[PDB]
RNA sequence: GGAUUUUUGGAGCAGGGAGAUGGAAUAGGAGCUUGCUCCGUCCACUCCACGCAUCGACCUGGUAUUGCAGUACCUCCAGGAACGGUGC
């Protein structure tokens, strides 16, 4: 069992994260995690209005973790 | 170890499917990685969502635990299926 | 120790369940087993702001129960001895 | 190692319910408030429980509060959300 | 200072009036008594917050992990 | 202890009411561990929704009851 | 591959502000400075602060013990 | 050869192609439709083709039937109490009925949700004026003989006759 | 075998403001029926902030495609917005 989640083909990639209660934000995932989480290194979140700010690395928990869509071809 | 739901869900890997969240995402597409913790990552995928936003994108993934159901083809249901 | 134990040995007794709708279902214990699958037969449902329905039978998870209803006569003393 | 850690830690509140007979309260997420006198419980806090007094309010859908009593009841560790004891038997 | 694991910490706040609220926005503040390993509370003579404003004593609550949020030691 | 109670409602149609307020009414045919449910030509109801073969998550699971006869 | 683990190893070492938002509450998020770690994700802040995006103020608390399965997000600040 | 509980049971259902519980029952001659207690209501579609049914009436309370299939038969009359034992009848398909005169629809005007309506291949549908009379008879209707329903042709029925 | 993807739950609660606006056939209290006055529960319309923006389904008119396939959904333009959910 605790088998890791298929990571290894969106690893330095652009992709896109959505978390719970309307949150979106789009980085390069940096590492992978058997627990679902990810660390999006220079990763910018949208806002209400619409702007986008840069947080920097941050780490995203998999229990919020909704979809992540890679914007790169891969 | 392994669910025969899981493996019915394994054995569909490849077909044009759909994963409805649990917020009402659908995402619609080929199921390219299907793993036995319902990990859905599918490429070429399509999201249609219970919002109605219906977009295009070249690669998708959905984890289980906010999956809330998954719509597959009656291909497989005939056979091995039948127990 | 184990509640399972003693939920499982409450069969063929007419008991009520709440949920956490607020959906009551009322009925004769049948089925129990170690994830509390309460299965029932012939069982009245009353929903949130809904009439009451009869079914023949009824399945019902344990994440699902919030709470649970026992008559007066119910021997909790015998049936609480592994 | 487990009787230890149920009478040492916070599970002896629990088991000083069901030993000298003591009534404790417990809200639940329901907004919901049980008194009564704890006969059975568990590590997952399975409580079962005998005359229980359960107190709540109610809009019509100004609102107002009500309250009912049980002969005897189980509720599961999941909806407790508040365990109260205090000394009201006396 | 030296990185503290918070199960010391945890063991090493018991008699200490501490404040611990939930998610529902209400907080307990008392003295903790028992702290397990399952980050269960138990406490002596306790006394309800709701909003910033008390609400009455009860004595010795008993709160789990899974409805509260956090803990301040003051 | 025999665990039956999943075995005798094998190939009939269900009705198994979500969460949220929906009903899946569909041939079970098999379960796991995780309650996992395949409702093969499954009908959404709340409205019709034609949705097939449905495989349903056992979190959102809330009560199944008896539909009718196997086909 | 960097693990989260290790980062938040790197962020306790280094002693950095960071600002953890909490599950299903965009509100109200926590920020502080982490001091150790367990392997429930179980954050030990040391003068933490409480800030509301709504009412736009900000509350300290002190040392509190956040548990890993109310933070949802953690990113780092330079505050 | 008449319909009863047994005929009822042994016959078959399934999926049809609008993925609705339909049961195959054509192929019995039928000379009335009754016995329909046994299906407990447990179908979508009622499958009653080429049989011998002279008027469509003696059905019980089935909330879930929502079509129903009476194509080649000789239907020449409608009962008036199919609005209180199918409520959410949506689908009539009653081509090549034995219905002459345009009276035999009145009693299909209380069905409200009724909006898929078939009268095609039938002495009534030959009659002047029928399908006015039946857009101003069943407003509730939309598709009537394979045709959608418009403005121009409900304000000739609503002109007409008023 | 209660610590992130299933079973000891992160769930509960409330629908913006105003107007000498309108109704409780049989169901509010008080000034101790009826008539009148006051106050903590909806729906319809009007005004500010058609609560806002988004996409999907859908109706009218015009318009293009005549094509042999196993399907989230399928031409475009304009008007109206009865429905769904997303963030404030």
């Amino acid at each position: 069992k605790a088998h890791p989640p298929e990571l290894k083909k969106f690893m330095d990639k652009k992709l896109s994260l959505k978390l719970n209660g309307g949150r979106h934000v789009q980085g390069i995932l940096r590492g992978f995690d058997p627990f679902m989480n990810l660390v999006i290194d220079e990763c910018v979140e949208m806002a209400t209005s619409g702007q986008q700010n840069n947080i920097g690395m941050v780490v995203i928990r998999g229990n919020s973790i909704i979809m992540l869509e890679a914007l790169e071809r891969v | 170890s392994i669910g025969v739901p899981i493996k019915v869900l394994h054995e569909a890997e490849g077909h044009i499917v759909t994963c409805e969240t649990n917020t009402g995402e659908v995402y619609r597409g080929k199921l390219i990685e299907a793993e036995d913790n319902m990990n859905c990552q599918m490429s070429n995928i399509t999201v249609t969502y219970r919002d109605g936003r219906v977009a295009q994108l070249e690669q998708v993934y959905i984890r289980g635990s906010k999956i809330r159901f998954l719509i597959l083809p009656d291909m497989l249901k005939n056979a091995p299926m039948l127990k | 120790m184990k509640l399972v134990r003693f939920l499982m040995k409450l069969s063929h007794e007419t008991v009520t369940i709440e949920l956490k709708n607020g959906t009551q279902v009322h009925g004769t214990i049948t089925g129990v087993d170690v994830s509390m699958n309460t299965h029932l037969k012939a069982v009245k449902m009353t929903l949130k702001n809904r009439e009451p329905v009869q079914l023949e039978t009824l399945s019902i998870r344990g994440n699902n129960i919030r709470y649970f209803i026992l008559p007066d006569s119910l021997p909790l003393d015998t049936l609480l001895v592994d | 190692r487990e009787e230890e850690e149920f009478n040492t830690g916070p599970l002896s509140v629990l088991t000083q319910s069901v030993k000298n007979n003591t009534q404790v309260l417990i809200n639940c997420r329901n907004n919901k408030k049980l008194l009564g006198r704890v006969k059975a419980f568990d590590r997952h806090c399975n409580m079962v429980l005998e005359n229980v007094k359960e107190m709540w309010t109610e809009v019509p859908k100004k609102p107002v509060n009500k309250d009912r009593y049980i002969s005897k009841m189980f509720l599961r560790g999941d909806s407790v959300i508040v365990v109260l004891r205090n000394p009201l038997i006396a | 200072s030296l990185p503290l694991n918070p199960k010391p910490f945890l063991n090493g706040l018991t008699g200490k009036p501490v404040m611990v609220k939930l998610k529902w926005g209400m907080e307990y503040k008392g003295y903790l008594v028992s702290v397990d390993g399952y980050m269960n509370m138990q406490l002596a003579n306790t006394e309800e917050y709701i909003d910033g404003a008390l609400s009455g004593h009860l004595g010795e609550v008993l709160i789990r992990c899974n409805n509260v949020l956090y803990i301040r030691g003051v | 202890g025999k665990s039956s109670k999943m075995l005798q409602h094998i190939d009939y149609r269900m009705r198994c009411i979500l969460q949220d307020g929906r009903i899946f009414i569909g041939t079970f045919k098999a379960f796991d561990k995780h309650m996992n449910l395949i409702l093969c030509d499954c009908d959404e109801f709340r409205e019709k929704r034609v949705l097939g073969l449905v495989l349903l998550r056992g979190e959102n699971l809330v009560s199944m009851t008896v539909e009718g006869p196997p086909p | 591959m960097v693990q989260p683990i290790n980062l938040i190893f790197r962020y306790l070492q280094n002693r950095s502000r960071i600002q953890v938002w909490l599950y299903e509450q965009v509100n109200m998020r926590i920020e502080g400075c982490i001091i150790g770690f367990d392997e429930y994700m179980n954050l030990v802040l040391d003068d933490a602060e409480e800030i509301h995006s709504k009412t736009k103020s900000r509350k300290q608390l002190g040392r509190i013990m956040l548990k890993g399965d109310n933070i949802t997000l953690l990113q780092s600040v330079s505050n | 050869v008449k319909l009863t509980a047994e005929l009822i049971e042994q016959a078959a259902q399934y999926t049809n192609a609008v993925r609705d519980r339909e049961l195959d029952l054509r192929g019995y001659k039928i000379p009335v439709i009754e016995n329909l207690g046994a299906t407990l209501d447990q179908f979508d579609a009622i499958d009653f083709s080429d049989n011998e049914i002279r008027k469509l009436d003696g059905f019980p309370l089935l909330r879930r039937l929502k079509t129903l299939l009476v194509n080649n038969n000789r239907i020449c009359r409608i009962g008036e109490g199919l609005d209180q034992a199918l409520p959410c009848l949506t689908e009539l398909i009653l081509t090549n009925n034995s219905l002459v005169e345009l009276g035999d629809l009145d009693p299909l005007a209380s069905l409200k949700s009724l909006t898929y309506l078939s009268i095609l291949r039938n002495p009534v549908t030959n009659k002047k004026h029928y399908r006015l009379y039946v857009i101003y008879k069943v407003p509730q209707v939309r598709v009537l003989d394979f045709q959608k329903v418009k403005l121009k042709e409900r304000q000739e029925a609503e002109k007409m006759f008023k």
